């Protein structure tokens, strides 16, 4: 029994309330995060380690939660992985904040001096920001490698790594129109060595029962393209029959008169009628997922149908090849060779199944880090030593400025330490040691040693080829100190129920 | 009232259940609150002496296992557990419906079926039929159980081999004796001829004595006759000059104006020792005891031939060698903590009892649990043939004899499941000289590995343990 | 039978962790505020278990197991209560796992003289005729104290105390029992000195002479007695009139009048010693040390009670403290000298209890004559050398000797975390560097951090170790044995 | 109030996850005690494989769903022995929340046993002593089946039941691409028989009726045809025409087409088929459905229900000339056996019980897995705890020469191996701690491998003459699938339950 409605408990509640969804996504920090799960209530467990696949499948009940999980919803927009340093930065900043405001100090006070240090920081890292492009990474790629290099690194898949670090700057480069996460797909292969995997120049997807219909198509054909069709294929009581027997005829000779290679469809084809829809006399397709969707249609370009015999341009149209090869065994679909090539689907050719969840955590970001690479040239370091840079900053100018933002400013410091102190902690080393002896070379040798993920020791990131961007780092301390100065300057919930 | 009778007999054959065996695992005799400090022990047949007993029909098993300590000393505990686990078997009985009466009899007919079925196997050891040592050093060992001076266990077997021709008149137990002091361990027993008091006039008085005819003293206008009784007291030792004795048994107190007259008149007297020494005093040197010395003048004295008292390592070490009957062969250890003082001679006294059995008649049967066995399978061979209730009744009077090997090898930490059951399915055929070994814990030939035990211990356990449990059950009320 | 044994499992392992804390010299000081107004503020953990409300046995007998290893070796008290319940709480996986208690029993047996024999060859042995060790374990054990001032000015007075008697006690190893101590008010703490023979503290003043070469001693206990008891009196006098005795001891055992003026003057006329009320413990070696007979019977004196002497003066030792010290005796002076004089308490009693100290450490010297790099070192080599045998070993002891060795580890970890540093990381780079490297690599609580404490300087005699591992395994071994109670004698 | 988090929660989950395993663990081995299984409905049934036990079991933890969704993930590895996974798991879970208690953190517990698991599968093909030229090898197969039907009196008719599973494994024996497919599916239970007669028929019978109720049945051609033709006085003699109608425009298209054995699956009239049969051609109504490529595969068709791509090389086929009463107080079924080879092969089984199908289907199909595990990946390891053992041993052997805080991982890792050989000597009535370290000092003094624990209580503990043999996918499949679960397990944290109103 505590109530809560006042203005210092008002900041309290809301404070706390931020400090317990801060919790609720403070392991998943860094590549090798904890897990959580969850489910949906139904029995739809969800294993993750994603901040915002978390925060959205998650609970928000509290008024500040909301006003910050808002932000956390903006931060994914971008580019996805980060929301969580942001939520966990602007919770330390509040905990921090936390004994100057209850001993009796302004909150817009605190606010002004948040502002101020964002501002010093956001200066002091443009400073710092160096840009590696001309240094051989497009042309001379290999560097570029280098930090493709840095996903899986001394691994035993590093020698693999090395063919998908080739691959994913192939990934990346033959396709840079702002690529996306939607254009370069991963696709699972049981069975075979890691090495063994692929990256093609089209899409790939295993064939069902409800999927497609049957083998022995124009594999090699000269521009072999889609019937994208909206309706089914499959199969008065005299008077109906003969009708059904009509439709039969007049949609097997739509497959004659609109020449369509393979129609594709939300709907079931019949593979235990494998022949009976191979005497459609063509190949078709059924049941469709939106990527093949998309990468066959904005990539391909199959074109989309209406009616018994619908005949359109584009369902024998310009792509380049068909193939339908036993990958790893099993039979794919490949409607390949795209005339509009945003699309290079990763074939992941490997024995274990829990593998994808390997592949899906440290390509997923690879394809990131690599597009951005290229995207942004002006890096920084990562790591935790750009906030420890930056709080050694705002240290200095904390005891270089008199008046009360003095305090604050520190407070804005030591606020930024538990984005490394979360990452090892998250690794599993001691935070006190990795930090003490980190901050001591960091405030008498130097500024980019940063914390190492592998061997939990202070490296130097910069020369580990760990690049952050500078904008990225730029958007995130704003989002922090903005989400800070929100749930600060929040007082009064004023609620007016219905009853 | 008659399941709480067995509740509570069965409580106290528990608590010697796992005490059983010589590797029994001690209990704690804490106490009343005032200095109960702490007490671990692996003799239950102290455990039992320092149980407050509150069931009545349990205080009739404690003393039936009091009748069994005085006996023979160790057996106690074999009794308490047997008589329990007989009282266990006995309610399961009960509870299908058969008169206590019948199970009565059927302990009656089938103890006796027991009873003989030991003496099939009496075997006889050669120190009494060839005069060896090592078969009877045998029984002196595994009565030594649960304990530590296996050191002079020699000097123990010793003693029992100079009482066949010092120390029995007929198989006398009285001509034995065990002291000791504190500091040092196992290797400090030897051949001593009495207790341990000195010499008291001092430096003056010498070593060697010449005769001590021994006896008790008596003690050492109000003031005058005060005085008139300090010269009556002064007439006896007038009156014990003209004796010639040149020691005395002093029970009563002494300060020093009747002591220095005794010993100028050449009378050592030996201040109020404990009455046990006593009686070795009375005739194995043969001194006797009175209250009054008035009437021995010359002739009503004691007759002893040599007292002497040294003062050998830290001890008061006197050797009362040289008197007349030289049998009182004692023990001076100096051992370790102050248990072993009841202890060493307590369970010399239970070595040299059942080897004062064997001088009488030196016949035993196989130990480690062997010859419960045999008697299990003798009186289930005898529960095949009778018809009646009562052949239930000598089912279960085989099961409690299960359960004494089985217990033996609990507390060995052993399994005790199998191999007990693997022994009593091979006694059946592979026949009596099988057995359970505990030290190794398996089955091989006990009298190959000499684990024996004598005779007059195992059939005062078998018959006493079903004399227990035929008074208690035909106990019902109150 | 189990459900009492985990009870004595549970109160051994709460009465050795509580103490657990205070392990090492940065273990902590306590506060407990049980029993009746009991402040509890000090680091070593023996007073701390004499403090201890105890109501269990098992939990009783680790308090026990301390004053055993006061006794034996007066260090590693309390290591061998972490020890034992470290042990002890290692013995709950074994009997859930479904070892009985006796195979768990004599397997802590096997791996205690294993550990033993281990320990005992990769040690350093030291030699009576050096004298220079003697003075490093004083280093390392007289010194950081308040007697830090003070070790050059006691430690080889009792090297030299040893040197002087180099007693056959124990395979001629070093008894309580050199030349009699004493101790004093007043005066400074360089006024110590090494006596031959016995000294009395207490205060005669005798303006005659009792200063006598032939001196005699008589051990007359008996005091006076009020009355007739004033012609007993007259009657003792005139026997100490015919004895001759100068030097003569006098106690109150009988009543509290001991030398009233009818006795007092009857031997100032001929000039005796007196002094009251000599200490109760000291009296009987006071006996062993003269000859006289210790006789409270006036008509048991005889010729061969005078107590032989060849100087005894009530000398003004140190310029004013009125000693009587006395040389010539059948066998002078019992116990070990060092005269703790000092004008301050803390100078009287802690001069005193490091010299204990270090009678106790010479005496761990050269009962065993060897000596071990402390600090955590030989607890890691144990665990590692038993792990090995464990790993050779048969049957179900395979796993108990390996539980042996686990619960080996809780006395470097508690040095690992008593000074800091992570206990179970440091434990490992232990082990791993003793493991290719050396036995002496230890964790240096005096500088804290892990290095070669052989080069660091923390050593201690092998004895102490030894013992407490055998007195913690017998403990153990003991109450794992230990299945039943029952109350009401 | 109360909110479970942190440290603690990864304490709740694994007694909660252990106590599954706990369940399961009794299980292990030939001589485990093998279990009901009572549905909510009210069914019964008894089974010893583990795999169902989990599946049809309904458990309320998530991490328990999340034991059996992986463990149904290894069932298609391996089915046999998915038991010992769920006991890995507890054991490694016990281990862990003991490294746990001495402050390791749970991602270092999980790659130090994972590094663990990298000693552990190639020490396991260090002592891989397998006899790589099983291929033809029908002598040692009996040994191969005899320890899957050891449990039962099977063994006493395995001199039919392992000769059946030879014979099927020689049928089923793609030489270059080694499989099982869904269309090789190996049953035909005939619930009522006796022992003998599970026995050796490559063919089709089915309960379906007959054309005629006293036809000859002796349809020796393979003109045989199956429909997808249904039924789909005026209006009677409409559809009575209709009816001599489709006798002399369906039978007449199949004397254009040879679809002769009209093996309708719907309504028809009997009579068409009986002047059918006065004609001398059979043609049975109302069949099941999905039965056409078991029919079909009888010579190496496939799929035909079609009016008229039924041709003389698409017939419905047929396996081999043998008459015997299928009924014999049953209506005598269907003889889909005259002419040629079933590629899609199926046998004859008349198991009375239902443990005695449930077992000759599935571990006929872990035959199917490990004698394809024959000629997949030929390499067998000697079981019966042997493997674990020989493995915990370097699994602590390479915890020495290692200098981190994950080698309390690797010690914790292999005595976790332990649990296997124990729970079979605990299953089996023995000491389970005495026997497994009696055994293991027996392999430190014996350098052979194949030292285990006597489970069928034979001679020895040498696991060569008893042939107790599994197969090295299947043993490095079982310890990497319980790797990376245990791994998933303390990965996962903080189980926000949904619905669970947190307040």
């Amino acid at each position: 029994g505590t109530d809560s409605s006042q203005g210092i408990p008002q900041l309290v509640s809301n404070i706390s309330a931020c400090q317990v969804i801060a919790e609720a996504v403070r392991t998943t920090l860094g590549p090798r995060g904890m897990d959580k799960l969850i489910v949906d209530g139904r029995g739809k467990a969800t294993i993750s380690n994603d901040g915002a696949t978390i925060l959205k499948l998650l609970d928000v009940v509290h008024p500040a939660a909301k006003t910050l999980v808002d932000i956390a919803k903006s931060q994914d927009a971008e580019v996805g992985d980060g929301t969580t340093s942001v939520t966990l930065l602007a919770a330390e900043f509040l905990k921090q904040v936390k004994p100057y405001v209850e001993e009796g100090l302004h909150p817009q006070i605190i606010i002004r001096a948040f502002r101020t240090a964002t501002q010093l920081a956001v200066n002091k890292i443009k400073e710092i920001a160096v840009t590696v492009k001309k240094a051989d990474k497009v042309e001379q790629r290999k560097l570029l490698e280098k930090c493709a290099m840095t996903a899986l690194s001394s691994k035993l898949i590093s020698q693999q790594k090395a063919f998908f670090a080739k691959m994913v700057v192939d990934a990346v480069m033959m396709l840079d129109d702002l690529l996306q996460l939607k254009m370069i797909g991963i696709k699972k292969v049981q069975g075979g060595a890691l090495e063994d995997s692929q990256l093609v120049a089209g899409v790939a997807f295993k064939k069902t029962f409800s999927y497609a219909g049957f083998e022995m198509q124009p594999k090699k054909y000269h521009n072999p393209k889609i019937a994208l069709l909206n309706v089914e294929l499959e199969l008065d009581y005299q008077a109906i029959v003969d009708a059904e027997w009509n439709i039969l005829y007049d949609k097997l000779e739509k497959i004659h008169h609109s020449g369509a290679k393979v129609v594709l469809s939300k709907l079931p084809i019949g593979d235990v009628a494998t022949q009976y829809f191979a005497d459609r006399d063509m190949f078709c397709a059924g049941r469709v997922p939106e990527e093949d969707l998309k990468r066959t249609m904005m990539a391909c370009g199959g074109s989309i149908q209406t009616s018994v015999n619908a005949l359109s341009a584009d369902v024998l149209g310009r792509c380049q090849v068909f193939e339908e090869t036993q990958i790893g065994g099993e039979r794919y679909n490949f409607f390949t060779g795209c005339p509009k090539a945003k699309t290079c689907t990763f074939i992941l050719r490997g024995g274990a199944e829990q593998f994808m969840e390997e592949t899906e955590r440290s390509l997923h970001d690879a394809i990131m880090i690599v597009r951005r690479a290229i995207k942004n040239d002006s890096v920084v370091a990562g790591g935790g030593a750009i906030e420890m840079e930056l709080s050694k900053y705002l240290r200095d100018y904390s005891r270089t400025i008199p008046g009360k933002q003095q305090l604050l400013i520190g407070a804005y410091a030591k606020a930024l330490e538990i984005i490394p102190r979360q990452l090892c902690d998250n690794a599993g080393f001691d935070a006190t040691n990795i930090l003490n002896k980190l901050r001591a070379r960091h405030a008498q040798g130097g500024t980019w040693y940063g914390v190492d993920i592998n061997n939990e020791d202070i490296a130097d990131n910069f020369e580990a080829f760990v690049w952050e961007p500078a904008m990225v780092r730029i958007n995130a301390l704003t989002a922090a100190s903005e989400a800070a100065c929100l749930i600060v300057s929040v007082d009064e919930t004023i609620k007016n129920p219905r009853s | 009232a008659r399941l709480t009778s067995f509740i509570g007999a069965i409580a106290i054959g528990d608590l010697v259940k796992s005490t059983l065996g010589p590797k029994g695992m001690d209990k704690i005799l804490l106490s009343s609150g005032r200095d109960a400090s702490l007490m671990v022990t692996n003799d239950g047949a102290t455990i039992l002496k320092n149980i407050g007993v509150d069931n009545p029909a349990a205080k009739v098993l404690v003393d039936m296992s009091r009748v069994q300590d005085d006996e023979v000393g160790d057996g106690t505990t074999s009794v308490t557990v047997l008589a329990a686990e007989l009282l266990r078997e006995a309610e399961s009985l009960i509870a299908k419906k058969i008169h206590p009466q019948t199970i009565i009899a059927g302990w009656r007919e089938a103890t006796k079926a027991a009873r003989e079925a030991l003496l099939s196997s009496a075997v006889d050891h050669g120190s009494d039929e060839v005069k060896f040592r090592q078969d009877l050093m045998n029984i002196a060992g595994t009565t030594l159980s649960s304990k530590l001076l296996t050191h002079h266990k020699d000097h123990f077997t010793k003693l029992a081999v100079e009482a066949v021709l010092r120390l029995k008149g007929s198989g006398n137990l009285e001509a034995i004796h065990i002291i000791k002091k504190l500091g040092g361990s196992l290797a400090d027993s030897y051949l001593d001829e009495g207790f341990l008091l000195d010499k008291k006039i001092g430096v003056n008085q010498p070593k060697r004595i010449e005769n001590a005819k021994i006896l008790i003293a008596n003690t050492g206008k109000v003031a005058e006759i005060e005085h008139a009784e300090k010269e009556k007291m002064k007439e006896k030792v007038e009156r014990i000059l003209k004796h010639g004795i040149n020691c005395f048994i002093n029970r009563q107190l002494i300060y020093n104006y009747p002591e220095q007259l005794f010993g100028a008149a050449g009378v050592m007297a030996i201040e109020h020792a404990d009455f046990a020494g006593v009686e070795r005093l009375a005739l194995v040197t043969g001194g006797e005891i009175a209250s009054t010395f008035d009437h021995p003048e010359l002739v009503k004295l004691g007759s002893c031939k040599l007292i002497e008292e040294v003062m050998i390592g830290e001890d008061k070490l006197i050797h009362f060698s040289g008197v007349a009957l030289g049998e009182a062969c004692t023990i001076v250890l100096r051992g370790a903590t102050q248990q072993i003082l009841d202890e060493a001679e307590r369970s010399l006294h239970d070595a040299l009892c059942v080897l004062a059995q064997t001088v009488k008649d030196s016949r035993t049967v196989y130990g480690g649990g062997c010859s419960e066995m045999l008697m299990a399978h003798a009186v289930t061979q005898l529960a095949n043939r009778t018809p009646g209730k009562e052949a239930v009744a000598m089912e279960s009077y085989a099961k409690a004899l299960r359960m004494l090997p089985t217990i033996i090898a609990d507390n060995a930490g052993y399994d005790s499941a199998d191999l007990v059951a693997q022994l009593r399915a091979a006694h059946s055929e592979g026949n009596t000289t099988a057995g359970l070994d505990m030290r190794e814990g398996t089955i091989g030939d006990m009298a190959i590995l000499g684990i024996t035990e004598s005779f007059q211990v195992k059939r005062q356990v078998l018959l006493s343990a079903a004399e227990a449990a035929e008074v208690i059950l035909r106990v019902d009320n109150i | 039978p189990a459900q009492i044994r985990f009870s004595n499992i549970s109160a051994a392992k709460a009465v050795a962790d509580a103490i657990r804390t205070s392990l090492g010299p940065k273990g902590m000081d306590k506060m407990i505020q049980d029993g009746k107004g009991d402040v509890t503020i000090t680091n070593d953990g023996a007073t701390i278990l004499k403090q201890m409300q105890v109501l269990h046995p098992a939990a009783r007998m680790l308090v026990e197991l301390s004053k055993a290893q006061d006794i034996e070796a007066g260090d590693g008290t309390t290591s061998v209560v972490i020890i034992a319940g470290s042990l002890l709480d290692s013995c709950t996986k074994l009997l859930q796992k479904g070892i009985h208690p006796t195979i768990i029993s004599e397997s802590f047996q096997k791996a205690l003289e294993k550990g033993i024999e281990i320990l005992t060859d990769m040690s350093r042995p030291v030699e009576l005729s050096d004298r220079e060790t003697l003075l490093n374990s004083a280093t390392t054990s007289l010194n950081s104290k308040v007697v830090s001032q003070y070790s050059s000015l006691l430690s080889p007075m009792s090297v030299n105390a040893v040197m002087k008697v180099i007693d056959p006690a124990t395979a001629t190893s070093v008894d309580l029992r050199d030349i009699k101590i004493v101790k004093k008010l007043g005066g400074t703490i360089d006024d110590c000195e090494l006596v031959e023979g016995l000294v009395l503290t207490q205060k005669v003043s005798n303006s005659g002479i009792t200063r006598v070469e032939k001196a005699k001693i008589g051990l007359i206990q008996f005091c006076l007695s009020a009355p007739e008891e004033r012609a007993y009196i007259l009657n003792l006098v005139k026997q100490i009139k015919k004895t001759g005795c100068n030097v003569l001891l006098i106690q109150k055992s009988i009543l509290r009048d001991a030398l009233s003026d009818l006795a007092l003057h009857f031997l100032n006329k001929m000039k005796i010693m007196v002094i009251k009320d000599i200490e109760r413990e000291d009296i009987e070696f006071i006996c062993k040390t003269i000859g006289t007979k210790p006789v409270a019977h006036i008509d048991q004196f005889t010729a061969d009670m005078l107590g032989s002497a060849e100087l005894a003066e009530e000398v003004n030792l140190n310029g004013s403290g009125k000693l009587l010290k006395i040389t010539g005796c059948a066998s002078p002076g019992k116990t070990v000298t060092i005269v703790v004089r000092g004008s301050n308490k803390l100078v009287i009693e802690e001069a005193e209890r490091s010299i204990h100290d270090a009678l106790c450490v010479i005496r761990c010297l050269v009962k065993k004559r060897a000596l071990i790099a402390g600090g955590g070192a030989p607890e890691i080599e144990l665990a590692l050398r038993l792990t090995e045998y464990s790993r050779t070993l048969s049957g179900m002891e395979s796993y108990c000797v390996r539980a042996f060795a686990d619960a080996m580890e809780v006395i470097p970890s508690t040095l690992a975390e008593n000074a800091g540093l992570n206990p179970i990381s440091t434990v490992t780079e232990l082990r791993n560097r003793h493991a290719q490297g050396e036995k002496t690599a230890g964790i240096n609580v005096r500088k804290g951090g892990i290095s070669n404490i052989l080069e660091e300087l923390v050593v201690q005699p092998l004895l102490v170790s030894v013992s407490a591992l055998t007195l913690a395994t017998e403990t153990v071994r003991s109450i794992l044995k230990i299945d039943d109670v029952v109350n009401t004698r | 109030k109360s909110r479970l988090m942190g440290l603690e929660a990864l304490k709740s989950h694994i007694m909660a996850a252990k106590a599954v395993a706990n369940t399961m663990r009794t299980s292990l081995g030939p001589n485990g005690l093998d279990k009901m299984m009572v549905d909510k409905d009210g069914d019964v049934t008894v089974t010893n494989d583990g795999a169902t036990i989990l599946s049809m079991m309904d458990v309320d933890h998530q991490i328990a769903k999340l034991m059996v969704e992986l463990s149904k993930s290894q069932d298609d590895e391996i089915g046999d022995g998915t038991t010992g996974v769920v006991v890995l798991a507890g054991a490694l879970l016990e281990e862990a929340e003991q490294l746990l208690d001495r402050g390791i953190h749970p991602i270092r517990i999980a790659d130090g046993y994972e590094q663990a698991a990298r000693v552990a599968i190639e020490h396991l093909d260090k002592i891989s002593d397998s006899v790589l030229v099983d291929i033809k090898d029908t002598e040692p197969l009996i040994q191969t089946a005899k320890t899957t039907l050891g449990s039962k009196v099977v063994n006493s008719c395995h001199r039919q039941m392992a000769e059946i599973a030879v014979n099927a494994v020689l049928t089923v024996a793609d030489m270059e691409r080694r499989d099982v497919d869904f269309e090789l599916i190996k049953v035909e239970g005939k619930v009522g028989g006796r022992l003998e007669d599970t026995k050796l028929i490559k063919g089709v019978i089915v309960d379906k009726d007959f054309s005629h109720p006293q036809m000859p049945k002796k349809v020796e051609d393979a003109k045989i045809a199956i429909l997808t033709c249904p039924f789909e006085v005026e209006d009677y003699k409409a559809l009575q025409k209709y009816e001599k109608e489709k006798f002399e425009e369906m039978i007449q298209q199949i004397k254009e087409t040879g679809a002769n054995l009209a093996i309708c699956q719907w309504g028809f009239d009997d009579e068409a088929n009986h002047l059918l049969l006065q004609n001398n051609l059979p043609a049975v109504r109302w069949v099941g459905g999905p039965e056409i490529e078991l029919i079909a595969i009888a010579t190496g068709g496939r799929i035909v229900p079609r009016f008229s791509e039924l041709t003389a090389e698409k017939l419905g086929f047929a396996g081999l000339v043998q008459e015997i009463s299928f009924g014999t107080t049953k209506d005598k079924m269907l003889v889909i056996e005259q002419c040629k080879n079933s590629r899609a092969v199926t046998i004859f089984i008349r198991g009375g019980n239902k443990m005695i199908i449930e077992e000759a289907k599935r571990s006929l199909h872990d035959a199917l897995c490990v004698i394809r595990n024959l000629i997949r990946d030929n390499r067998v390891v000697y079981g019966g705890g042997a493997a674990e053992i020989s493995c915990a041993l370097a699994v602590s052997q390479e915890a020495d020469k290692c200098p981190t805080l994950e080698q309390y991982a690797m010690r914790a890792f292999a005595d976790a191996l332990e649990v296997i050989p124990m729970a079979l000597s605990e299953n089996s009535g023995m000491n389970p701690i005495q026997t497994m370290t009696e055994v293991r000092a027996r392999q430190v003094k014996e350098m052979n491998p194949a030292l285990g624990i006597d489970c069928l209580h034979k001679g020895t503990n040498d696991m060569k003459q008893q042939h107790v043999i599994e197969t090295l996918i299947g043993k490095k499949q079982q310890i990497s699938l319980a790797t990376q679960m245990v791994r998933m397990i303390l990965k996962i944290d903080d189980i926000r339950k949904p619905g669970e109103s947190e307040e």
